[PDB]
């Protein structure tokens, strides 16, 4: 790992993987579960009203 | 001087809401507190009655519980009617029934102060509270 | 009835016995109507003064209630209809 | 009109018989309202989505 400036490919891919995973956790909680909870209620209300 | 009464009425409505928010609603808006010695106390009760219209007062009173009188400008209402907030939706036409009810509360005697609401076109909206006078 | 008017007629009439001692523009003030006007004035003034401080206090109690909404339940809103809808969706999936 | 009432009534009963038999061959005479159809399809979609 000490040759980070000598291997830009490997370094940039590592940063990409990390940012992706920590962003993915908050994404799953804040967005995905909110979708799983709100979506059925919204479907039922909107279909019956429609 | 229409703009004039109104500010006060909106404020009294607000005093009522701060009073009603909850347990920890220590917070509130001021109002008139009435105090009077026994000769003075009798005079004071007479005065409170005279200020708007005749109401049950004096006679034999424990004077244990304060009475939060909240008044409303009563344009568009042609009958002198007074109601109790706790017994909601109850309007009283004659103040003799008000005498029997509130004097029954006087004989019942918490230290909670009964709220009252009276509407009369002659009366300007106010917010006085009458506690027992010194003896 | 009409005791109001009557107590007003007497006040109007009595100062007549000694009008100069206590009548208009005399230093003293008397009768129920001027007293009432003044009561209105003072109530408006004092209430108006306490308005800002009481308002700040209400904002303080609102902030504390809101923070408890942050610590407890992560401030996600909830209505009774939202609760009922979600539970009905769960039951329908389970039943199917 | 009163005279033709008998024959016309018989003919209506006949066409009602034929419509009923077709209700027997097709759909096995089971009742159906639009709401029964909608809710059944909605429960299908809800199980699929969950």
């Amino acid at each position: 790992l000490t040759n980070k400036y000598y291997c830009p490919e490997v370094f940039l891919d590592a940063v990409a993987t990390k940012l992706a995973q920590t962003a993915v956790l908050f994404l799953n909680v804040e967005m995905l579960n909110d979708f799983y909870v709100r979506f059925p209620r919204e479907v039922e209300a909107k279909l019956h009203e429609h | 001087d229409d703009n004039m009464m109104f500010i006060t009425k909106k404020m009294i409505e607000i005093r009522n809401l701060l009073q009603k928010v909850g347990q920890g609603s220590t917070v509130t808006l001021p109002s008139i507190v009435v105090i009077g010695s026994q000769s003075s106390g009798k005079s004071s009760v007479l005065e409170a009655i005279v200020g708007h219209e005749f109401l049950p007062k004096g006679s034999n009173m424990i004077t244990r519980r304060p009475i939060e009188l909240t008044l409303v400008n009563d344009p568009e209402a042609k009958v002198d009617y007074g109601e109790f907030p706790d017994l909601g939706l109850a309007r009283v036409t004659d103040f003799s029934l008000i005498q029997k009810t509130l004097t029954e509360l006087n004989q019942s005697v918490t230290d909670d102060p009964i709220r009252l609401t009276i509407h009369s076109p002659n009366i300007p909206d106010l917010s006085l509270i009458d506690l027992p006078g010194y003896i | 009835g009409n005791l109001l008017a009557s107590i007003n007629r007497n006040e109007k009439n009595y100062f007549g016995s000694h009008p100069t001692e206590f009548g208009p523009d005399s230093g003293v003030s008397t009768g129920v109507m001027t007293l009432r006007k003044k009561l209105l004035q003072v109530l408006e003034q004092q209430m108006s003064s306490k308005l800002n401080e009481t308002t700040e206090a209400i904002q303080r109690e609102l902030e504390e209630t809101t923070y408890q909404f942050k610590v407890q339940y992560n401030e996600q809103p909830m209505s009774a209809e939202s609760y009922l809808a979600a539970s009905l969706d769960d039951f329908k999936h389970q039943f199917h």
